[PDB]
């Protein structure tokens, strides 16, 4: 599950978005763990990524938590889909 | 309070969670997982405790718990 190149493309964003946000400079280095959870009991259907990846701080390898929120569930779809980083921090 | 959380786990190792109602017919659960997943349904097997899932099936008459595991393979 977490070595999927769809993962990564979600882990890589959520470290760009991290990097825009708080002016920061952490460089993805791979996704550890992911989970990915389709909530079918809404409108608009959504999924939410949680992911645990590594990245660089300055030279260190740090974990860190990232809440991925995605408008959509269809693979497929998941490039052009709408996405919010919801959530980023060490674990 | 009505929801529920089903991991579904497929043979290439892949875990994808599902939020439903206890009471949808599971068909709704298995017709998104193969969208998903961009697999064709007339290939794969969807099976709970070892035993296969009648599409009309609800959570609440198997008597799922949240966080149960759904198995999928192909035939």
């Amino acid at each position: 599950n977490e070595n999927s190149l769809e993962i990564e493309e979600l882990a890589r964003f959520a470290v760009d978005e991290h990097n825009k946000k708080e002016n920061a400079l952490l460089e993805f280095v791979r996704v550890v763990k992911a989970k990915e959870q389709v909530d079918l009991t809404r409108f608009p259907v959504t999924t939410m990524y949680y992911l645990t990846l590594e990245a660089k701080d300055g030279g260190k390898k740090k974990l860190y938590e990232a809440k991925v929120w995605v408008k959509g569930y269809l693979l497929e779809e998941l490039k052009h889909n709408f996405k919010e980083l919801q959530e980023f921090k060490p674990v | 309070n009505d929801h529920i959380n089903l991991k579904v786990a497929g043979q290439d190792g892949s875990v994808v969670q599902f939020k439903i109602k206890r009471h949808t017919p599971l068909s709704k659960l298995m017709k998104a997982y193969c969208e998903r997943q961009g697999l064709s349904m007339r290939q794969i097997r969807f099976r709970f405790d070892g035993q296969p899932i009648n599409e009309t099936d609800t959570p609440a008459q198997l008597e799922m718990e949240d966080e149960d595991t759904i198995d999928v393979f192909q035939q």
